[PDB]
């Protein structure tokens, strides 16, 4: 175990996570916002960060805070 | 006997899938529930290279 390791309101912060063929892939974006009642309509496309050779099955997730 | 292969699994691997799980496989009517027997098998086996 412990087989892999790496080291690198005002905002809406947006992320995407997906897994394909045992690779795992991440995208994100960050912006100021006018109002906080609901997600604001418009465009600001997300862009890639990391692509990891994990070789693992993912079916569940949780937020850490 | 240090080298091993999986002789039994529930379903075939996806591309580059890897699986360390050791639980007893069931091949028929017998409720195996953690032990070997008729249609009940330990999933990892050795080539015994000589
Ligand atoms: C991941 O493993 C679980 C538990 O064995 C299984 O239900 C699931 O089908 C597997 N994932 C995929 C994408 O098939």
């Amino acid at each position: 175990n412990c087989t892999f390791e790496y080291v690198s309101f005002k905002n809406l912060r947006e992320f995407v996570f997906k897994n394909i063929d045992g690779y795992f892939k991440i995208y994100s974006k960050h912006t100021p916002i006018n109002l906080v009642r609901d997600l604001p309509q418009g465009f600001s496309a997300l862009e890639p960060l990391v692509d990891l050779p994990i070789g693992i099955n993912i079916t569940r997730f949780q937020t850490l805070l | 006997y240090n080298y091993l292969y999986r002789l039994f699994r529930k379903s075939n691997l996806k591309p580059f899938e890897r699986d360390i799980s050791t639980e007893i496989y069931q091949a028929g009517s017998t409720p195996c529930n953690g032990v070997e027997g008729f249609n009940c098998y330990f999933p990892l086996q050795s080539y015994g290279f000589q």
